[PDB]
């Protein structure tokens, strides 16, 4: 409305000065704009220069537009409506400016406005844009489509929200009118728009699906890459949610996608390749592939080679390899006749790129085809071992990974034939001069450590020699993997790590990196998780190290809780904290408490850990509760004297976290209640027992959750209970003989004495591999008691019948 | 019998993978 000459000359002057090649003039223009941007009339001038000053050249008009855009995304709340509306009007009025740079700038402006200040503060953006599609001038329709496309991209919840009153029941049938359109750009926009609303199963589209699918087929023949790409990705998404609709055309579709997977445009080929990934998740995959699988496997295998440019994330190679992995899991051994001739031509090829693809294939199919591959492994594994010292780094690294994919088989064979040389050469490769090899080797060794477990004990010194040595060699990316390897080693070899030499060489560099990291460095996550395992493993010895670690961890929990409260108080000024610092800190405290046990009392005596835990147990985030209940169980065992005052408060929460939807929260709560039981509690039993019985009869997690529930129910055995013995026995008969099993069986003996039942499982379960004498006498006293109280015992399998004469017949 | 922790899963997530 009111641009005056002095103002215009001054702002144009500032834009010219901002375009100076001189670096100092730029920095002071920066502070000058810094000040000016907070005055709305300045924004009025900026938009005026963008849209009205035809006189000025394009980079000036565009720079004005972009500065304005930055202001509209750090200061838009404080914009009054008169200026906002002047910008809005001028944008929609200039959306099709004949300069591409101006057009693009206006576009960023529109989309950034819609973004920062939500789509309803602009009630009429979409309607005008939509009507602007029908306009004559090409640039106008192109610009409007571009804007809509961006809006649909990031503002996708336009249908599920319904804030602007069904903002898609108009647009979608309008996009589908433009599939037919003469210009490739507009077709592309139309499809890219619609595509945003497929996986959501958006009503407006779903009730137009036939028109959609038909127009897509009509488009299949299009040679403009962006259209092919978008059709391809349309079909891929459609395949996930409306399978029914495309069954009748699947043969022709598979033919099309298989053609496009071989497309010369990398992007088309990649979008096509997604088809195999998502098709492999549908149960009709085999039936649909019967006519095409023989061609499909070699195309994927061939696409798994590194690209020419890659020889220097998601790409054709990775997609193809993932597709092969899933197909291997679908077809299992039926795939091997398709894949073995390719492997024979690839694994020994003289061109390293081809060999590399072969090793990749060999790894990819491992999970699905493991059984079928066993016959060939006595030849392939030694060969892979040789490849570990291939002179091409990318061969070494992929070999590392594939071997790790066959670690189980390697471990199950005699150690000297495969395991020993593999571990030796993996260790060598950990100290490779190539960083990709280094991390591949460390990761693969971690996987092997995990599978081998105790089988590593004899090589412990050489392993530690290498892992420690890696500290001085490794950069940042790779220290993370190194910590994971140390952690898994400690978990694998347990207490065997507790030797003075090992502690002295391992701990100092761990503390060294501990001292470098600040409480805000995410690189704490692997180190602390490593320390937790080391602490649990080093049981006796860590003592000289616990103090700073305990304090720092507790402190991290404290400051996390603080930041969370502060953010809950003022979200617009204080960042929500990353709760992983808290989860990891709890997890290390759990490990410390398990390792040191009772010897952590002195540290807990000086601590508010229980008061922090009280808030952790009530956290919204499941992993925080799971960690806090774990720490609760460990401290219950280690130093109950500090916990007892809190039990009356803690128990109703444990009672409210016996929800099997969260397996590990429910589990850790249950375990906690078992440990606390042993230290105690009649009034708390009713709030927990019914749920535990529900959990033990539930047809899910027939493993660790049920055993702990059983143990806990067993522990709650020292009460007047009133079945559940069927799954209890079923669950507990399969666990190793330890203290927990003892406690639970004492409970079942006391409980049977009070309400004797007519479903012997107990007897089958009673077959203890060497129970302590008092527990045995309890058993044979109850058994003998029943015998004093057959055709039924005829049904005992021989091992049972025989065992129950050695101890109690 | 005992607590469930996520350490191992977190390490597998961080582990090097070709795809």
């Amino acid at each position: 409305w009111k641009p005056d000459e002095q103002g215009l000359q001054q702002i144009l002057q500032l834009l010219k000065e901002s375009q100076s090649p001189d670096t100092t003039i730029q920095r002071t223009v920066q502070q000058k704009l810094e000040q000016l941007n907070q005055y709305p009339d300045f924004n009025n001038y900026l938009i005026f220069v963008l849209t009205k000053l035809k006189s000025e050249d394009e980079p000036t008009r565009s720079l004005s537009g972009l500065i304005l855009k930055n202001n509209v995304k750090a200061h838009f709340q404080n914009f009054p409506n008169g200026v906002t509306d002047f910008i809005k009007s001028e944008c929609l009025n200039n959306i099709g400016d004949s300069s591409p740079l101006i057009r693009a700038t206006v576009g960023i402006l529109i989309t950034t406005i819609a973004s920062k200040g939500e789509l309803q503060n602009w009630p009429d953006l979409l309607p005008k844009l939509c009507s602007l599609l029908d306009s004559e001038d090409y640039n106008t329709c192109e610009g409007a489509f571009g804007a809509l496309q961006k809006i649909c991209e990031d503002s996708a919840e336009i249908l599920d929200s319904d804030v602007l009153d069904r903002p898609l029941n108009i647009m979608i049938p309008k996009f589908l009118q433009f599939f037919k359109h003469s210009s490739p750009k507009i077709r592309s926009h139309a499809v890219a728009c619609v595509n945003q609303f497929i996986i959501s199963r958006t009503q407006a589209l779903m009730l137009h699906i036939d028109s959609f699918i038909e127009n897509l087929f009509a488009l299949a023949g299009d040679e403009e890459p962006e259209v092919r790409k978008n059709v391809c990705r349309a079909l891929v998404m459609l395949l996930e949610v409306r399978m029914d609709r495309l069954l009748p055309h699947m043969h022709n579709i598979v033919e099309y996608m298989l053609q496009r997977t071989q497309d010369q445009d990398e992007n088309v080929a990649l979008e096509a390749c997604e088809f195999w990934l998502t098709l492999a998740e549908q149960p009709i995959c085999k039936d649909v592939l019967v006519r095409h699988l023989p061609k499909l496997i070699p195309v994927l295998v061939n696409g798994m080679k590194y690209s020419d440019i890659d020889i220097i994330d998601w790409n054709l190679r990775k997609c193809s390899a993932a597709a092969l992995d899933v197909l291997a899991n679908v077809y299992r051994d039926e795939l091997l006749p398709h894949i073995l001739p390719l492997l024979k031509e690839l694994l020994f090829h003289h061109e390293w790129v081809v060999k590399e693809s072969g090793i990749l294939v060999l790894g990819a199919i491992a999970e699905g085809c493991m059984q079928g591959m066993i016959p060939y492994l006595p030849e392939l594994i030694p060969h892979l071992i040789q490849c570990l010292s291939d002179k091409k780094a990318l061969v070494r690294s992929i070999t590392c990974w594939t071997l790790s994919r066959y670690a189980h088989w390697v471990v199950s064979q005699p150690p000297d034939t495969y395991l020993k040389p593999l571990m030796t050469e993996l260790l060598k490769r950990i100290l490779d001069s190539n960083k990709r090899v280094q991390e591949a080797a460390c990761s693969a060794f971690a996987t092997l450590e995990e599978e081998a477990c105790t089988e590593l004990v004899p090589y412990l010194a050489y392993i530690l020699d290498t892992l420690v040595f890696a500290f001085s060699k490794y950069q940042h990316k790779n220290l993370l993997i190194l910590y994971d390897a140390i952690g898994t080693l400690a978990d694998s070899v347990g207490h065997h790590l507790n030797k003075p030499e090992y502690i002295q060489m391992l701990m100092p560099p761990l503390i060294q990196k501990w001292n470098m990291l600040k409480d805000e460095d995410k690189d704490l996550f692997p180190l602390l998780e490593c320390l937790s395992s080391v602490a649990t493993a080093l049981q006796s010895g860590f003592l000289p190290y616990c103090e700073p670690v305990y304090q720092r961890c507790v402190n991290l929990v404290q400051k996390t809780l603080a930041q969370a409260m502060l953010n809950n108080a003022q979200p617009d000024q204080y960042e929500a904290p990353d709760k992983d610092f808290m989860i990891v800190a709890l997890d290390l405290l759990s490990g410390l408490a398990e390792g040191l046990g009772g010897n952590i009392e002195q540290l807990v005596a000086r601590s508010n850990i229980l008061t922090l835990m009280y808030q952790c147990m009530q956290d919204k985030m499941p992993e925080v509760r799971q960690s806090s209940f774990a720490l609760l169980g460990d401290l219950t065992k280690a130093c109950f004297q500090h916990v007892k005052p809190c039990i009356a408060d803690f128990m109703p929460i444990l009672g409210t976290n016996l929800n099997p939807e969260f397996i590990s929260v429910c589990n850790n709560a249950t375990w906690a209640i078992g440990e606390i039981s042993i230290q105690m509690m009649q009034p708390y039993i009713p709030m927990v027992l019914h749920q535990l019985v529900e959990i033990i009869n539930r047809p899910n997690t027939p493993k660790t959750l049920l055993e702990n529930t059983a143990i806990t129910i067993g522990r709650l055995g020292y009460v007047c209970p009133q079945q559940f013995i069927r799954p209890w026995c079923t669950s507990l008969r399969n666990i190793r003989d330890n203290e927990e099993k003892d406690s639970a069986f004492r409970g079942i003996c006391t409980m049977i004495s009070v309400n004797p039942d007519f479903i012997f499982f107990c007897d089958a379960v009673a077959s203890w591999i060497n129970p302590k004498d008092d527990l045995r006498d309890m058993f044979c006293k109850i058994l003998h008691g029943f015998k004093n109280q057959r055709r039924f015992s005829d049904q005992f399998p021989l091992p049972l019948k025989e065992r129950l004469a050695a101890f109690y017949g | 019998p005992g607590k469930m922790d996520s350490r191992g899963e977190h390490r597998q997530d961080r582990r090097e993978r070709p795809y």
